[PDB]
RNA sequence: CAGGCCUUGACAUGCUAGGGAACCCGGGUGAAAGCCUGGGGUGCCCCGCGAGGGGAGCCCUAGCACAGGUGCUGCAUGGCCGUCGUCAGCUCGUGCCGUGAGGUGUUGGGUUAAGUCCCGCAACGAGCGCAACCCCCGCCGUUAGUUGCCAGCGGUUCGGCCGGGCACUCUAACGGGACUGCCCGCGAAAGCGGGAGGAAGGAGGGGACGACGUCUGGUCAGCAUGGCCCUUACGGCCUGGGCGACACACGUGCUACAAUGCCCACUACAAAGCGAUGCCACCCGGCAACGGGGAGCUAAUCGCAAAAAGGUGGGCCCAGUUCGGAUUGGGGUCUGCAACCCGACCCCAUGAAGCCGGAAUCGCUAGUAAUCGCGGAUCAGCCAUGCCGCGGUGAAUACGUUCCCGGGCCUUGUAC
């Protein structure tokens, strides 16, 4: 009934904090819903490239967050101890909600 | 316009001035940097010296221009 | 760009809408950007140098 | 400027350690000092030019072994600076090149002092 | 011209952010502000200790700064003193108590701002432009580094008309995105203006 | 710019004096900024019975090094960008030729988007280039099913609404797949024509990517910096004006000149984004913009959000018109301390020019042009009809290189 949320810059750290997370969780007793990916929020920047004029230059940028859910459920007091213990990767942010 | 609930706007520091010198006798050419007021039946008859940006002109108020704004009879640019 | 200028701006104006945004790297005041609080040279300066994490060259 | 392998041989005859600390005089550009930096451990250097100083400034800021003092070889108490800077090496040699004229009145005071 | 930033072409592959955390948009700002002002005190500082790249992790209202330098020697001190007051000073200006941590660059001749800033020293040393340079790209090339390049701005030796002097040897694939380049940029700051000088050092690939 | 004010100061690092030693709230004069002037205050150590002090951070005054300048030089510069041009070219090592400057490679035939590739050839290579490596779109597969989805089940107050399930779409990560790979034929080969299998066939469609150099290209007003110049003023603080003027000309766009149309009702089908001092569902008042009440949302949940052309029904009947909505007069609403100069929007009122546009000139080769709407940055509000993106409907035409413009390579005459 514990929903896990999982937001980053890097997919391939946030996919690895995520899998960590649910390798634990399943390891300790009962099962988890599984890495549930969510699309992914992009934002965007267009800059002129000079910096008097040539309003045609116009280079991109963009800064995109990745998603994740976990949704262990029938919670262990072990599991619930096992959690918010674990180091997680400096870039991944987690968040717990009921 | 103006929202018409919270009232006409009016500075302070003109009003008070406009009333004090009502209640005793009259002067005349009081000078003002106040471009943003507007006309009130308070201050009909008088004569008021309005910055318009070099130097104070004169503006005698009349009863007719009860409506407007201070800055409209003070020309801001001349033409030839 | 002047110094007394950016020093004009971390003050309360006494009024709410005299405040304005201005560059936090170099103090520009016409091409600044809410989210990250820079104008649009030292935004490009600083993502090519790599130093916004999450920032990269988009292409699409 | 000589062949860089004959400074080797010298360094090799000065039985270097990675213990010991050397005293050298006139660098110059700076041959010798590079090549002791590397087998020694702690490097001092008196030298006065201003001129080939820059030189000799660059060549050596790899290493953190060597330092410059900017004083007379003649006009130091030699005491006073091999106590100071060498509270930590076990032995101390000197290895330097000399420039003519005034090599003999440096190594009769270091000898008799 | 108008070549782009080789680093900043590479920020997915081959090449990783310097900063390395996450923060909303309620807290990008202040996080990306005090970052930049840590950055800047410590170029500042730890200037003769022959900077690097300084990383700055965020995990929980914690710091852990990384700082690459050629000689751990200069920063640490006589028994680890001069770290300690370095700590004090970043924990008294963002109040997050700080870890600072320091790793030594292997073979410092592979680091292209380090050879930056050895050039723009030898240049603010009134030396010789052409000859310094073959001495740098020949230094680089002696260890592996499978391609070297360097460029000087212009004013040189103090004359009235700028110019490029440029000098590379080796393989220097620009146009490759798994080529793995390190760039390092110098300025450098003499009596008759300011010098730019560009070093790409090319290190295999995939 | 006009006016009113201040001088180690709007901001930084240090000395010498005094001190009320963090300072907390009032009163005059004023457009403010300022200029004076009032009451309560010492918040940290040591010391001295305490009274008093020895001192700190600590603001004032006078002076000292000073700061400060969007002042000049882009022909003294860094950095960054534009253009030739995403054109295909610019070089080196070794070896050969020539007494030497030098040449070959890099020329010749052919073919490519390409100095791409093949053959010939006294050259074989290599570097920066091109291509590839990277991202998106297109087909399929494996992990993964909530806020996504609903094929087969049971209910349903019939709306995935519940119970229920990851079959399908999707959502993200990792892969597979396209390689002239197979066949026929033509060539000495690179290759060419035609087939088959495939979602795609002969660089599948776009993006990021800019070589050695040219233009004494642009920027001292993003920033950094050399040299001059000012420091009771070329510095700084407030109010108002101005940047928005107007006999005229030029550039880029928007809306139109109508029946393939215009107007009014009902009904459909998208993508990509944004939002917690914000989006604002729903109810009520008002014709309205909006106001009051008022849930729900740090968001595949809630909202912005009505998609519009499209389809159906009705009206208009060639008329400066139910084309067009400029201009002008009133009445309002919202933001903001303040809508005269100089905001947006709503309602009533009036209804300009304009009948497809000379010489001349621009854009575009397929999901393109043309046409229709939506979103974001900045943003209190907005003059945005701009810019950067997203999707809907969806064409016509290329026989040929003579000519116009701009390039590349190979050949010949007169100067460095
Ligand atoms: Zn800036």
């Amino acid at each position: 009934k514990i929903r896990i949320k999982l937001r980053g810059f890097d997919h391939k750290t946030l996919d690895a904090s995520a899998q960590k997370i649910v390798e634990a969780a399943r390891r300790s007793g009962a099962q988890v819903s599984g890495p549930i990916p969510l699309p992914t929020r992009v934002r965007r920047f267009t800059v002129i490239r000079g910096p008097f004029k040539h309003k045609d230059s116009r280079e991109h940028f963009e800064l995109r967050t990745h998603n994740r859910l976990v949704d262990i459920i029938n919670p262990n007091r072990k599991t619930i101890e096992q959690l918010m213990t674990l180091d997680l990767p400096t870039g991944v942010e987690i968040e717990i909600k009921t | 316009p103006r929202s018409l609930k919270k009232g006409v706007f009016v500075d302070d520091h003109l009003l008070e001035k406009v009333l004090e010198l009502n209640a005793k006798g009259e002067k005349r050419l009081i000078k003002t940097w106040s471009r943003r007021s507007t006309i009130v039946p308070e201050m009909v008859g008088h004569t008021i010296a309005v910055y318009n940006g070099k130097q104070h002109v004169p503006v005698y108020i009349t009863e007719n221009m009860v409506g407007h704004k201070l800055g409209e009879f003070a020309p801001t640019r001349t033409y030839r | 760009a002047r110094k007394a200028l950016i020093e004009k701006a971390k003050r309360t104006p006494k009024f709410k809408v005299r405040a304005y945004t201005r560059c936090v790297r170099c103090g520009r005041a016409r091409s600044v950007y809410r989210f990250f609080g820079l104008c649009r040279i030292c935004l490009r300066e600083l993502a090519h140098k790599g130093q916004l994490p999450g920032v990269r060259k988009a292409s699409w | 400027l000589i062949d860089t392998n004959i400074l080797n041989r010298i360094v090799d005859h000065a039985e270097v350690t990675e213990k010991t600390g050397v005293i050298e005089i006139g660098p110059g550009i700076g041959a010798l000092t590079e090549q002791l930096a590397k087998r020694a451990k702690k490097v001092v250097a008196f030298e006065i030019d201003q001129r080939l100083l820059p030189i000799l400034k660059d060549t050596l800021s790899p290493y953190e072994n060597v330092t410059v003092i900017h004083q007379d070889v003649l006009k130091a108490d030699v005491k006073s600076v091999i106590e100071e800077q060498f509270q930590d090496c076990d032995e101390i040699m000197v290895v330097a090149n000399l420039p003519y004229y005034v090599t003999t009145p440096i190594i009769m005071k270091l000898l008799e002092e | 011209g108008n070549k782009i930033h080789p680093i900043g072409f590479r920020l997915g592959i081959t090449r990783d952010w310097e900063s390395r955390w996450y923060a909303g948009k309620k807290q990008y700002r202040h996080l990306l502000l005090e970052d930049q002002r840590i950055r800047g005190l410590l170029e500042k500082e730890l200037y003769s200790a022959g900077l690097a790249r300084v990383d700055i992790e965020r995990a929980a209202d914690n710091v852990a700064v990384t700082v690459h330098v050629a000689k751990p020697g200069v920063v640490i001190g006589r028994g680890g003193e001069r770290i300690r007051v370095l700590r004090e000073e970043l924990a008294k200006l963002t109040g997050k108590n700080v870890a600072l941590n320091v790793q030594e660059v292997q073979n410092p001749n592979l680091s292209a701002p380090l050879v930056a800033q050895r050039v723009a020293e030898q240049i603010e040393r009134r030396f010789a432009v052409r000859r310094a340079i073959k001495q740098a790209v020949q230094r680089v090339m002696e260890s592996g580094a499978k391609g070297a390049k360097v460029i000087v701005s212009g004013r040189i030796g103090g004359a009235e008309q700028a110019r490029t002097e440029w000098a590379a040897q080796g393989r220097v694939p620009l146009h490759t995105l798994r080529a793995n380049i390190d760039y390092g940029f110098a300025l450098a700051r003499t009596t008759y203006g300011v010098l730019g000088v560009k070093a790409y050092i090319f290190l295999g690939e995939v």
